[PDB]
């Protein structure tokens, strides 16, 4: 048995979120199936399930906003959730009612933001924290959408001592930062550049610290 | 709805140790409890059927027990592959519900964080923004408190934090704290401070700077 979700990874507030679960190695008829979503902070929610015949049960917190259907022919079942809000942003999974088999899961983001290239800012030391054996530099990636961005240092030749943090939602836009630490005597003598690629906006920027 | 309380929040162990995770139900749920494991960017994997029934393909080190309100998941000899999230699931009442989850992490020597503070860049300032960034790197445990002070007064508004996953190498954690102000507000204060408190010491690590000067 093999499951796989599919559908848009980005939906606008008030619109309808739709997803498909393609079943393999079995028929949706010979078993019961469900939809599970994971909210940020590791919060799992059992959305509902459909029987071997087609009967359905939904989670009351989803109050008729939700709809689960199926197509024995194509051997797939579906999920529809109307008038979503940002609070519906999450990783969605389809798995056998028993939790026996699962799909890799798929992320769906609810936001009305438009594609936006990030602002990249060089984070250089305060002229007073340059007296240790090591020194850390930084890079602030601010105001982009949607995720993700790919950040490297010196086009990837610099990787040890690097901490690139998960992005967070600032003003309906994403912000992320990264630090790099090298032996103090090598900077600024041996230059360090922050490289940020944002595929969605077909952009890439390099800021030499 | 049935509230499932899993405890502890996070369990720090060393490979080989025998550990157990607790899950308390808000209502009596008989033996309608199941256990799942979820590793980084991976989907939930079933471990135990109905409180203690075994699942084919699941290593024998895993076992479950309990009924009524208290349930327990046990792992005889923890393996490096076992670190991740563990959730219990109520299928007794509707809607089905999951516990808050317990994070099984690898224990390591406590490590003090290396702290650095960075003033807004000229480019951002030109754009009317002023983000003051603070990096607290390679520390353990993850529990840490960071406070921001503007001219000696603690500032809570405008702060956004972000933590990395436990490093798959040195088992440490790192964190980023950013205080975002407008240039207007940033230029009306003098000293900015990033103060971190970690169990490794009762003395706070303090990093600061004073505007324009240095």
């Amino acid at each position: 048995v093999q499951l796989q979700e599919s559908g848009p990874s980005l939906v606008k507030p008030s619109q309808t979120l739709s997803l498909t679960c393609s079943v393999t190695g079995d028929s949706v008829t010979s078993d019961y199936w469900s939809w599970i979503r994971k909210f940020p902070g590791n919060k799992l929610e059992y959305m509902g399930y459909i029987s071997y015949s087609g009967s359905t049960y939904y989670h009351p917190s989803l109050k008729s906003r939700i709809s689960i259907t199926r197509d024995t022919s194509k051997n797939q079942y579906y999920l529809q959730l109307n008038s979503v809000t940002t609070e519906d942003t999450a990783t969605y999974y389809c798995a056998s009612w028993g939790g026996d088999v699962w799909g890799a899961g798929t992320t769906v983001t609810v936001s009305s933001a438009k594609t936006t290239a990030p602002s990249v800012y060089p984070l250089a030391p305060v002229c007073g924290d340059t007296t240790g054996s090591s020194v850390t530099l930084g890079c602030l990636v601010k105001g982009y959408f949607p995720e993700p961005v790919t950040l490297t240092w010196n086009s990837g030749s610099l990787s040890s001592g690097v901490h690139t943090f998960p992005a967070v939602l600032q003003s309906d836009l994403y912000t992320l930062s990264s630090s790099v630490t090298v032996t103090s005597s090598t900077w600024p003598s041996q230059s360090i550049t922050c490289n940020v690629a944002h595929p969605a906006s077909s952009t890439k920027v390099d800021k030499k610290i | 709805d049935i509230v499932l309380t899993q405890s502890p929040a996070t369990l720090s162990v060393t490979p080989g140790d025998s550990v157990s995770l607790s899950c308390r139900a808000s209502q009596s749920i008989s033996n309608n409890l199941h256990w799942y494991q979820q590793k980084s960017h991976e989907s939930p994997r079933l471990l135990i059927k109905y409180a203690s029934q075994s699942i084919s393909g699941i290593p024998s080190r895993f076992s479950g027990s309990g009924s009524g309100t208290d349930f327990t998941l046990s792992i005889n000899s923890v393996e490096t592959e076992d670190f991740g999230m563990y959730f219990c699931q109520q299928s007794n009442s509707w809607p089905y519900t999951f516990g808050g989850g317990t994070k099984l992490e690898i224990k390591r020597a406590d490590a003090a964080p290396t702290v650095s503070i960075f003033p807004p860049s000229s480019e951002q300032l030109t754009s009317g923004g002023a983000s003051v960034v603070c990096f607290l790197n390679n520390f353990y445990p993850k529990d840490i408190n960071v406070k921001w002070k503007i001219d000696g007064s603690e500032r809570q508004n405008g702060v956004l934090n972000s933590w990395t996953d436990q490093d798959s190498k040195d088992s440490t954690y790192s964190m980023s704290s950013t205080l975002t102000l407008t240039k207007d507000e940033y230029e009306r204060h003098n000293s900015y401070t990033c103060e971190a408190t970690h169990k490794t010491s009762t003395s706070p690590i303090v990093k600061s700077f004073n505007r324009n000067e240095c």
